[PDB]
RNA sequence: GAAACUGCGAAUGGCUCAUUAAAUCAGUUAUGGUUCCUUUGGUCGCUCGACUUGGAUAACUGUGGUAAUUCUAGAGCUAAU
RNA sequence: CGCACGCCCGGCGGCGACGACCCAUUCGAACGUCUGCCCUAUCAACUUUCGAUGGUAGUCGCCGUGCCUACCAUGGUGACCACGGGUGACGGGGAAUCAGGGUUCGAUUCCGGAGAGGGAGCCUGAGAAACGGCUACCACAUCCAAGGAAGGCAGCAGGCGC
């Protein structure tokens, strides 16, 4: 279920060999009024790079795109849309900038089209520098 | 092949020029900082090692 | 750049020094010290340009190498030593004492003080800290580390230190309704009473300040210095008392004094 | 020499960067330590800021910790069994961080016996004939014996551990970078970690 | 890197049409009546006035 | 007070624009992801176990090399933050 | 290491200089975040099993990171112009011209970058991939008792060539 990779997966802060006679979990509220979600506290997954149950601090920018692709491992591509303003012609032009962002297995079901809020962290991989912090289900999507 | 020959405890030294082959024929195929007897060099150099 | 830089060109020199263009290529790059390069007043600048005691950098050298000038009760034989905000410059042979606090405009005024006032200074605490034995530690705006302080003093307060012992006498808490001089930004040298503090988690908190004449202005929390409890400053202020009247008022006052002279 | 830079390799889009400056120093990189098991050998590398950095090229000893009761002792590394990254690092048995080693169980046994006054390993019909082991296991006053009988209550060792003790060699995981600090410090494997790794060693072995 | 100004400025503007009879006649009557040395000394005073009028206009457009 | 050993500086300054097209650079923020001579201020009987130790080297003295250079080999004497 | 020389029965200490593991501070540096650049479709698809985008554990580095190892996953970018090509392209503050819009310039004294004939590699140091430092090769080139020795003006002057 977990421990698929060759090395033993554990939250390295919690010690799980206390002599006696459930496993505990390390987490944190990551500030800026983000509710440390229920799956963070009551999951049994392991993640270095989860902002709740891992070693990444959120600091700097808080941006938001729409989920575009979910085809890579614990990572997603969001699409950020904005209007760049040309000066000569007093009009705008529709631009975009899609970034690879780290999705924790905490947020169990996100659908491509969902609205995401992302917090800047340290560089996680070659192109990943942001973390998914809250998901807002796209217009309706009840049934 | 001139010889810069120095006596330490005295603290005196002299350049002594050589043009006899046989005298130098011993010194060849030695390495630096090896004591070698100068008994052969000349009759004033008798029982001397340099 | 392959290492630290040592020359500062005259055009790159901070504007509040009011250095003229056609004198040279360079300005005195301030030697490293308690205050920042940008926000200090080098001892050569204060002594030669402001007071006009010396004429050249060699004359300032000839003064400062006779141990005459004393910055914060210690002799400073470095002509480009950074003398910054609240710093107390006592010259004994002349019998004169200056505290470097800002003019109402964004520059350092040359404000003379009494022998008894030139014995202490106000230091803005920057970070509180615990050492290597649960020994509490302060760090002030002028790079002073004070250990075993008063257990109530916190990160944005002001402390009065003595320039012999270097120990904390009395302190002013950072509260609403406390006098603050603004020591950075557009409102540089404005004195006023703290009206509000507006918390922004992750960003720089902005603080609303009220001038005597009902002039309201905001500044980032970093560029504020609590210089008094209530309306009572624990130091002496320059003439003007940090109001920064408008350009139309400064004109009116100038040609009022002019026409009065006649 | 060995460059450690991002500008040498393709952009996010698969487009090539043309390098706008030659190799800088702070973009440094040195050969791998490749720490073997043998008599202590440590070379020193002078690094940025004039600080030091110790290259353990051979190591015998190591500061290992039995975590369940805070019993850490300097023991003697004997060999390596399994490495998660690469299996040539087993063949040319290199000491890297988070590799599984076997250590000498003797200082843990000596503490266990002297703490609990109970035998560990020491197979049924053990001739304890030097009998200063019997000194460590017997001969006390009244109230001291009450303290020792109080304590032997919670000395129930995991059978997985008790086998390794009796065999005379324990499994440990290296928790320190030995190629950078010159130390093979770690912790003794226990519980779910030990069952995971004992399966992995047996499975790979075949 | 030297201790010099390099802040110079022209104080006159040459007129667009070089041979307008009415403009030649206008400027000579100023030169003769006031004893100017050449046309430039008239174009100089035109330029100073043109600047003052521009600053007046640019302030007069601003709401009271 | 020459010389020489030691310490520091020589990474700044000056010159040119060949490279380089999200590169450089500009505004804006991050180091809670680092290193830092110098300065200023803290620390420096916090540790439970000789009223000053050691053998070399330079300048110096002398003996030399090859045509040649800011090349330097050999000997005897003596210092340290 | 240097000045002042002291205070009782052979007793008895102030100013400074220099040095130092660690801490903060000052000077920075370094790698990141968001948005922003000229012409080109006679450049429409590009990147990858010798790193292309991700996961785990290491290695290395001052540190975060495919930076690089090993084993896994099939990804990343593109008509909102990717990938490729061209520039008599170092970027910016700025400059010329102007009714209001704009067009063209910005090698050039201030800030930032890169280079020292072309590439590459390093010693020392807090800081250098330094060139008025060293070590090679490529091009050029000086002095030779012919064995060898020594080079680097896009520093200030100045010479040839153009």
């Amino acid at each position: 279920d977990i421990q698929t990779e060759r090395a033993y997966q554990k939250q390295p802060t919690i010690f799980q060999n206390k002599k006696r006679v459930k496993l505990p979990r390390y987490y944190k509220n990551i500030g800026l009024g983000f509710k440390t979600p229920k799956e963070a506290i009551e999951g049994t997954y392991i993640d270095k790079k989860c902002p709740f149950t891992g070693n990444v601090s959120i600091r700097g920018r808080i941006l938001s795109g729409v989920v575009t692709k979910m085809k890579m491992q614990r990572t997603i591509v969001i699409r950020r849309d904005y209007l760049h303003y040309i000066r000569k012609y007093n009009r705008f032009e529709k631009r975009h900038k899609n970034m690879s962002v780290h999705l924790s297995p905490c947020f169990r079901d996100v659908q491509i089209g969902d609205i995401v809020t992302v917090g800047e962290c340290r560089p996680l991989s070659k192109t990943v520098r942001f973390n998914v912090l809250k998901v807002t289900k796209a217009a309706g999507t009840k049934k | 092949m001139k010889l810069n020959i120095s006596f330490p405890a005295t603290g005196c030294q002299k350049l002594i020029e050589v043009d006899d082959e046989r005298k130098l024929r011993t010194f060849y195929e030695k390495r630096m900082a090896t004591e070698v007897a100068a008994d052969a060099l000349g009759e004033e150099w008798k029982g001397y090692v340099v | 750049a392959r290492g630290p830089k040592k020359h500062l060109k005259r055009v790159a020199a901070p504007k509040h020094w009011m250095l003229d263009k056609l004198t040279g290529v360079f300005a005195p790059r301030p030697s490293t010290g308690p205050h920042k390069l940008r926000e200090c007043l080098p001892l050569i600048i204060f002594l030669r340009n402001k007071l006009k005691y010396a004429l050249t950098g060699d004359e300032v050298k000839k003064i400062c190498m006779q141990r005459f000038i004393k910055i914060d009760g210690k002799v400073r034989a470095d002509i480009t030593y950074p003398a910054g905000f609240m710093d107390v410059i006592s010259i004994d042979k002349t019998g004169e004492n200056f505290r470097l606090i800002y003019d109402t405009k964004g520059r350092f005024a040359v404000h003379r003080i009494t022998p008894e006032e030139a014995k202490y200074k106000l230091c803005k605490v920057r970070k509180i800290f615990v050492g290597t034995k649960g020994i509490p530690h302060l760090v002030t705006h002028d790079a002073r580390t004070i250990r075993y302080p008063d257990p109530l003093i916190k990160v944005n307060d002001t402390i009065q230190i003595d320039l012999e012992t270097g120990k904390i006498t009395d302190f002013i808490k950072f509260d609403t309704g406390n006098l603050c001089m603004v020591t950075g930004g557009a409102n540089l040298g404005r004195i006023g009473v703290i009206t509000n503090r507006e918390r922004h988690p992750g960003s720089f908190d902005v603080v609303h300040v009220k001038d005597a004449n009902g002039n309201s202005f905001a500044t980032r929390l970093s560029n504020i210095f609590v210089i008094g409890k209530g309306n009572k400053p624990w130091i002496s202020l320059p003439r003007g008392k940090g109001i920064r009247l408008t350009i139309a008022e400064e004109r009116d006052k100038r040609l009022a004094a002019k026409q009065s002279s006649g | 020499g060995i460059s450690r830079d991002n500008w040498h390799k393709r952009r996010k889009t698969g487009g090539k960067r043309k390098p706008y400056h030659k190799k800088r120093k702070y973009e440094l990189g040195r050969p791998a330590a490749n720490t073997k098991i043998g008599p202590r050998r440590i070379h020193t590398v002078r690094v940025r800021g004039g600080n030091k950095k110790y290259r353990a090229l051979r190591l015998d000893v190591g500061n290992f910790s039995w975590g369940s009761e805070c019993c850490t002792r300097k023991t003697r590394i004997i060999d390596v069994v399994y490495n998660a990254s690469n299996n040539e690092l087993v063949r040319t048995k290199t000491l890297v961080k988070n590799c599984i080693v076997l250590i000498d169980s003797t200082p843990y046994r000596q503490w266990y016996e002297s703490h609990y006054a109970l035998p560990l390993g020491r197979k049924k019909g053990a001739k304890l004939t030097p009998e200063e082991e019997e000194i460590l296991n017997k001969k006390r006053s009244k109230k001291i014996q009450k303290k020792y009988d109080e304590r032997k209550k919670n000395a129930k060792i995991s059978s997985l551990l008790e086998e390794q003790f009796q065999q005379g060699k324990l499994l440990a995981c290296i928790a320190s970078r030995p190629g950078q600090c010159g130390r093979a410090d770690g912790y003794v494997l226990e519980g779910k970690e030990l069952e995971f790794y004992l399966r992995k060693i047996k499975a790979r072995k075949g | 890197p030297v201790a010099r100004s390099w802040v110079c400025r022209k104080t006159y503007v040459t007129p667009r049409r070089p041979f307008e009879k009415s403009r030649l006649d206008q400027e000579l009557k100023l030169i003769g009546e006031y004893g100017l040395r050449n046309k430039r000394e008239v174009w100089r005073v035109k330029f100073t006035l043109a600047k003052i009028r521009k600053a007046a206009r640019e302030l007069l457009t601003l709401d009271e």
